[PDB]
């Protein structure tokens, strides 16, 4: 997310 | 002979804690339990891992601060992995949960366990990633080797499986595969095809990577010539898949451009070997295309055909507006050049013999  | 299930109350609630996927394990449960497939399965109660079965694959100081966190609120914590409150006790439920389901598999209990919880295949010894604390599918592989000498991985996530094939770069005994999206800044970065493990692992590890938009027949014919050059090389033992669904049309990843279908022909040829299998699920941030695309999993596995209407059950609204079972694949671009993908597929092939 950030990131992955 | 019947399939396990592995499924308790308390680690559904658990489970359905993680901030990134919240209620999604009582959605996948929930499903099932509507479809009536959980009558057609053996439901055990997950253990959780002591600190010592964990330390199989985790470091003592990781699991030292992992437990210090998970008290008071380094090791890969803090963006993707908040260090939270409980996170300790909710990796045991998870490892846990993989290693009854292995168990399960050595005693013969059954063919095929499964874990739609499980599937953390990003965390490494000593570091938290990619949302993954603790590496259930590690602890998996490594309670299957007490009785199966050699245990094959495949990996359908979206993300390159990395954390499990590290876990088993330099042995033999293990060999991975992961078929991921592999593009400049995508996540974990790693698993181009020249990744193929080191030193007696040479060859023992698989990488297919893929471009946005592939559909399911595609992916299948991937999967297939791949999985076919495997069997016959490796001869595996057991076989541990991770099917996350962040593939599946529809997802936040937005990415692929996969319908459960085409996955379940990937797991029906699996099966196909008739061996020891340890079922995980992993991403999947389309809450209700997760739970669509693990129910039809579980339904292939069983060797099941079930309804296109979604029954009417707790989570009906959140399959609106169609309310049925089949995803239907997005309208964008399949990115992947035919002749790139024969490139891949003839390196894989001669690595593999
Ligand atoms: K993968
Ligand atoms: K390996
Ligand atoms: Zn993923």
């Amino acid at each position: 997310f950030f990131x992955x | 002979l019947v399939p396990v299930y592995i499924y308790s109350p308390e680690y559904v609630s658990m489970c359905d804690s993680l901030a990134k996927i919240p209620k999604r394990a009582s959605m996948v449960h929930s499903l099932i339990e509507a479809y009536a497939l959980h009558k057609q399965m053996r439901i055990v109660k997950p253990k959780v891992a002591s600190m010592e079965e964990m330390a199989t694959f985790h470091t003592d100081a990781y699991l030292q601060h992992l437990q210090k966190v998970s008290q008071e609120g380094e090791y890969g914590l803090g963006y993707d992995c908040p260090a939270t409150e409980g996170i300790f006790d909710y990796a045991a439920a998870i490892g846990g949960a993989t290693i009854t389901a292995a168990q399960c598999l050595i005693d013969g209990m059954c063919k095929v366990a499964i874990n739609w919880s499980g599937g953390w295949h990003h965390a490494k010894k000593d570091e938290a990633s990619g949302f993954c604390y603790l590496n259930d599918a590690v602890l998996g592989i490594l309670r299957l080797r007490r009785k199966f000498e050699r245990i094959l991985y495949v990996d359908l996530d979206l993300h390159h499986g990395d954390g499990v094939e590290d876990a088993f770069s330099f042995t033999s005994k293990v060999m991975t595969v992961s078929l991921h999206k592999f593009s400049p800044g995508f996540f974990p970065g790693t698993g181009d095809v020249s990744d193929v493990g080191l030193g007696k692992g040479r060859y023992y590890s698989v990488n297919v990577p893929i471009q946005d938009g592939i559909q399911d027949e595609k992916y299948y014919q991937i999967c297939e010539s791949v999985l076919k050059e495997v069997y016959q090389a490796f001869n595996p033992k057991a076989v541990v898949l991770q099917l996350g669904a962040d593939t599946i049309a529809g997802d936040p990843m937005c990415s692929f451009n996969m319908t459960p279908v085409g996955i379940g022909k990937c797991l029906k040829y699996i099966l196909q070997w008739q061996l020891a299998t340890l079922i995980l699920g992993g991403g999947g941030y389309n809450l209700a295309n997760t739970a669509r695309c693990w129910t039809y999993l579980t339904g292939v596995i069983l060797g099941k055909t079930l309804s296109s209407e979604i029954p009417d059950h707790e989570f009906f609204t959140a399959y609106g507006p169609d309310y049925v079972l089949e995803i239907t694949p997005s309208c964008r671009p399949d990115r992947n050049e035919p002749h790139r993908i024969q490139q891949i597929l003839n390196y894989i092939k001669g690595n593999l013999k």
